[PDB]
């Protein structure tokens, strides 16, 4: 969750 | 997370391949494509379910719905004949579908 | 390109470290499995489930070492590189064959 895994891929 | 697609899929030169990828619904996440032609290195063909680098043409096209994104190739060339895998994120986790064989003959 | 580990020695899959860096190898018969990402501007990795713990994703270059190899790891290992918060990745580095045996 969170910003770290907005790094990776952001949400659809 | 699982993501499943046929195996296989043989079609002839100039028809219309269709190649799905199933998973818990996968329609509420993004989904992108890649070619890997045998031997080589994988390609991207489509991102975010729909979207074509530049350099992959208008003939390959993206939808993504309920439980199952399809990749859909017309007028398949020879070139085509590749390994096409799905892809998606759950949970930080990147998964890939088992790939389906492409071929034209 | 291709090269032939002994069991239970290690293989170091090394990758050029705005971009997110993935590893991702292709057993025979197997698809592709993912091993686990590194993003160099914040040094953030993220490992991958399914290999027992033996991997481990370090930077100076970034790293993936498979420690332990056994016949089942004999795959293609891959390098990545996409854009940030992007989950895709848009170039693939020349693979490289492993072959436990």
């Amino acid at each position: 969750t969170g910003w770290l895994a907005g790094l990776f891929y952001q949400h659809k | 997370y699982v993501l499943t697609q046929p195996p296989s899929v043989s079609v002839a030169p100039g028809q219309t391949a269709s190649i799905t990828c199933s998973g818990d619904k996968l329609g509420d996440k993004y989904v992108s494509w890649y070619q890997q032609r045998p031997g080589q290195s994988p390609v991207l063909v489509l991102y975010q379910d729909s979207k074509r680098p530049s350099g992959i043409p208008e003939r390959f096209s993206g939808s993504n719905s309920g439980n199952t994104a399809t990749l859909t190739i017309s007028g398949t060339q020879a070139m085509d004949e590749a390994d096409y895998y799905c892809q998606a994120w759950d949970s930080s986790a990147l998964v890939f579908g088992g790939g389906t064989k492409l071929t034209v003959l | 390109g291709a090269e032939v580990k002994k069991p239970g020695s290690s293989v170091k899959v090394s990758c050029e470290a705005n971009y997110v860096i993935t590893w991702v190898r292709q057993a025979p018969g197997q698809g592709l499995e993912w091993m686990g990402g590194f993003i160099p501007d914040f040094r953030t990795a993220m490992y991958a489930q399914g290999f027992q713990g033996r991997v481990t994703i370090t930077a100076d270059l970034a790293y993936m070492e498979l420690t332990n190899l056994r016949s089942e790891d004999t795959a293609v290992y891959y390098c990545a590189r996409g854009p940030l918060s992007r989950g895709y990745y848009d170039y693939w580095g020349p693979g490289t064959l492993v072959t436990v045996s």
